[PDB]
RNA sequence: CGGCCCCCGGCGCGCCGGGCCCGGGUCUUCCCGGAGUCGGGUUGCUUGGGAAUGCAGCCCAAAGCGGGUGGUAAACUCCAU
RNA sequence: CGCGACCUCAGAUCAGACGUGGCGACCCGCUGAAUUUAAGCAUAUUAGUCAGCGGAGGAGAAGAAACUAACCAGGAUUCCCUCAGUAACGGCGAGUGAACAGGGAAGAGCCCAGCGCCGAAUCCCCGCCCCGCGGCGGGGCGCGGGACAUGUGGCGUACGGAA
């Protein structure tokens, strides 16, 4: 039927919980290589560049 | 066939509800349809507020709420006659006018008058002709305002009054709230019957004379 | 003017002057056909209060309606089912008899449109009504801003959909706690909203 | 002393002053104008009385007001309309007897 | 997740987890709450007492707005106001006695459950309890009504 | 937020031919209510509406400080809309 | 024994227009069950649902209170949430089952009869002239006809209005 429960709602604190853990896992380069990304030549993992 | 402690449930599924299932997959498209028409509504009235005409200060009925202040249907004619705006001019200038609203109180009347009085002060009435007629606005008031007012015009603040820390006197301490409340509850019940015992006794005092 | 007295005279129907007039008229309309055109209104003030104006294009008809309820259109018995639906004699039609007169006037004359109707007499076997019809294409109504709303195709056959005053009362619609139905669009729409189970995206 | 705005008993509700206001013109309806009074007596003069009122003329003549009121109650409807029917017909007796005892 | 359902482990078993002697028929006991008095009486007696019969009077047009009366106890009374209100009390050699408006927050009746710390107060509420007063009056406060 | 060529539309400006010279406040004098309709009885259907929520057939059938409503029928009296 | 008005009623291959039928997902007005449940079954439930009939529209219907409320009162209608699986109905069994208020989306009010006042001051049709005419209109000229006093048009509708 068309009226199956297609959508799932998650609490806003829980949705904000995973994004804090996702951003904090963008550091710790053992996590980034375990995803498969080639980081060996990056001078620093938290790459911050100018507004240019 | 219930078994081992469930609630006695009464599902209202005995009708043919499957023919009348209302799905809500239109919700994101309806939100875009309402929003894209809301922006288009605000662009046709370029200097006018997007929310529309001014709403009055209105207190709730139904003593459950009894304290909240809503946005009303419109300003009553008794409120408009105090402010000096004719009821057929307030519609054109941007004031919500309804004829049904009664005015039983007085503090709420001045609340709506003061809302209308300072509304005329901040209002920028454009002249009909580019050459401005009488009682319009100066050209200096025009050029620094080319924007609308997002949200309701003069949003209604549900405000309270801050109290001074009063020093309790002994005159206040003698008051009994529970004893006076029970006395007043009993007086309301017995007000009508006590009016009967007095009148027949007074009619029995007529028997003393007659 | 004289319109006030004619109104208040017609409210004293039990008075002997009106019993003579109601007797002569109901005798006269019984000898005619069940549907024919009247040239001028029998009750002018009642026609004007309902929206009739004496100008070109305003037509009126008169329709005889049989008195009684509604016998169920089934053979002798033949009402197979539970004993609730075994009654065929004491059944009353849900729509008013005056609205039937509007219904039959527009069925025979599909070119015109009914505004409203009013009572002109009754007998023990018949009820007489006069229905006001409007030419939609006559230039007297077509060029009049007050009356060219009926020329719109939205008001096609108002007598069929129950939009006249006689058909509006049969729908049981109105404001307040006295009804508690017809609270959506109509009585059918009120039943719809209370029976469509709203399933959201997130529930 | 201790005059507090109690929520129950003979003065309940928040204490607010009430402004004097003219009544709405919608409330005026139902008041008898002399013009429609000037119309209504002529209609009663022309077409006369109803058959149920003409039968109730004699019960007012013989001072049988309890049976006269019971007849009107079965003939008109509720007791409020049945009562109000009685005195105006009783005013017909007073007007006719005074106009005959000259 | 249908892959964690019991139906996937039941593939192969003839009866599909519903008995071999008594098969899973359509409705053995009856549809819904069939037989409140008959053949299901024991379940209704020893698990839902008082299900059958009338009791009390009938109030036809009952509106929840008249019977609205939210309650608050004296133990959760200083949470109605900010923390700096109560620390600015029992001080300044005045007996400041701050006013806590119960109706302002959205409660009507004040009940006497809990222990009130020793600080005189002024409470503004539409209703009060007898045991509510003697705790406030015992502390040294005063109750003021409002409509 | 690319280009070129056609067709249609509305908003602005000007010209011609017309229609329209139509306000608010104070005081004085007038007027203002839709009938076989409301309502009542009965019957049938419907409704959560239960001493009848609503709709219909029959009978009775009005008034104007009147009438309707104020979820229990009826009588009396203050009110509210 | 005729002519001439008026009222009612006809005949038209009269002059000029109008309706029919179809689709019918959504809507409106009727009519309208039985399967099924109640472990039977008759009230109930299915259900004012399936079927049948008529009617239009791009939306329809409804719509500016003979309203809700008893409050320090709200204020057309339509839709969502909530009230609520609640008040209430029900062999008080199965089951059925709203409404007020509040938060929102949207938000626009009005017109007649009557009462009155203005010389019918009103409207329809035919002929002529000017303009544009592939949604037949605007202005002027016609003791050119008709409708209309059994009432057209202007002011004017409960928020009072008129002089």
């Amino acid at each position: 039927k068309t009226w199956r429960r297609w959508h799932r709602r998650v609490n806003t604190t829980q949705k904000r919980y995973a994004i804090c853990s996702a951003l904090a896992a963008s550091a710790l380069p053992a996590l980034v290589m375990s995803k498969g990304h080639r980081i060996e030549e990056v001078p620093e993992l938290p790459l911050v560049v100018e507004d240019k | 066939a219930p078994s081992r402690n469930g609630m006695i449930l009464k599902p209202h599924f005995h009708k043919d509800w499957q023919r009348r299932v209302a799905t809500w997959f239109n919700q994101p498209a309806r939100k875009i349809r309402r929003r894209k028409a809301r922006q288009a509504r605000a662009r046709r009235i370029a200097p006018r507020p997007a929310s529309g005409p001014l709403r009055p200060i209105v207190r709730c009925p139904t003593v459950r709420y009894h304290t909240k202040v809503r946005a009303g249907r419109g300003f009553s004619l008794e409120e408009l006659r105090v402010a000096g705006i004719h009821k057929k001019v307030a519609r054109t200038i941007g004031i919500s006018v309804d004829p049904r609203r009664r005015n039983k109180s007085t503090e709420s009347l001045q609340a709506n008058v003061q809302r209308l009085k300072e509304y005329r002060s901040k209002l920028v009435l454009f002249p009909r002709k580019p050459s401005a007629p009488k009682k319009g606005d100066s050209s200096a008031e025009e050029l620094k305002l080319a924007t609308q007012l997002t949200g309701p015009v003069m949003p209604i603040r549900n405000v309270f009054k801050k109290e001074k820390a009063r020093v309790i006197t002994e005159e206040e301490k003698n008051f009994k709230a529970f004893a006076s409340l029970r006395m007043a509850r009993a007086n309301a019940r017995l007000f009508g019957i006590r009016a009967k015992r007095a009148k027949e006794a007074a009619e029995q005092d007529v028997e003393k004379k007659k | 003017g004289a319109y006030k007295y004619i109104q208040e005279l017609w409210r004293k129907k039990q008075s002997d002057v009106m019993r003579f007039l109601l007797r002569v008229r109901c005798w006269q309309y019984r000898q005619l056909s069940a549907l024919h055109r009247a040239p001028r209104p029998t009750r002018p003030d009642k026609a004007r209060r309902l929206g009739y104006k004496a100008k070109q294009g305003y037509v009126i008809y008169r329709i005889r309606v049989r008195r009684g309820g509604r016998k169920r259109p089934v053979p002798k018995g033949a009402t197979y089912g539970k004993p609730v639906h075994h009654g065929v004699n004491q059944l009353k039609f849900a729509r008013s008899l005056q609205s039937v007169a509007e219904e039959r006037a527009g069925r025979h004359c599909g070119a015109l449109r009914v505004l409203n109707s009013y009572w002109v007499g009754e007998d023990s076997t018949y009820k007489f009504f006069e229905v006001i019809l409007i030419d939609p294409f006559h230039k007297a109504i077509r060029r009049n801003p007050d009356t060219q709303w009926i020329t719109k195709p939205v008001h096609k056959h108002r007598e069929m959909r129950g939009l006249t005053s006689a058909g509006r009362k049969s729908r049981g619609l109105g404001k307040g706690h006295k009804f508690h139905h017809t609270i959506g669009g109509s009585r059918r729409a009120a039943w719809r909203r209370r029976n469509t189970l709203q399933l959201h995206r997130y529930r | 002393a201790l005059r507090y705005p109690m929520a129950v008993g003979l003065n309940k509700g928040h204490k607010v002053t009430k402004n004097v206001s003219k009544p709405r013109h919608s409330r005026r309806r139902g008041r008898l104008t002399k013009h429609t009074k000037f119309v209504r007596d002529m209609i009663r003069e022309v077409c006369g009385f109803a058959p149920y009122e003409r039968r109730a003329m004699e019960l007012l003549k013989v001072s049988k007001d309890k049976r006269a009121l019971k007849f009107i109650k079965k003939r008109v409807g509720t007791h409020i309309r049945a009562k109000r029917k009685r005195e105006e017909l009783s005013s017909v007796l007073a007007a006719m007897r005074k106009a005959a005892a000259k | 997740p249908s892959r964690l359902r019991k139906t996937r482990k039941l593939r192969g078993h003839v009866s599909h987890g519903h008995g071999r002697i008594g098969k899973h028929r359509k409705h053995p006991g009856g549809r819904g709450n069939a037989g409140g008095m008959h053949h299901h009486r024991i379940n209704f007696d020893k698990y839902h007492p008082g299900y059958f019969g009338k009791v009390g009077m009938r109030h036809y047009h009952l509106k929840r707005n008249q019977s609205f009366c939210p309650t608050v106890n004296l133990d959760k009374l200083w949470t109605l106001v900010s923390e700096q209100t109560r620390v600015n009390a029992a001080k300044n050699k005045t007996g400041a006695a701050p006013i806590i408006d119960v109706v302002r927050s959205g409660y009507y009746k004040v009940l006497g459950k809990g222990k009130l710390p020793k600080q005189p107060v002024i409470v503004k509420a539409k209703f009060f309890s007898r045991r509510a007063e003697e705790k406030i009056k015992g502390v040294g406060g005063a109750c003021v009504l409002v409509a």
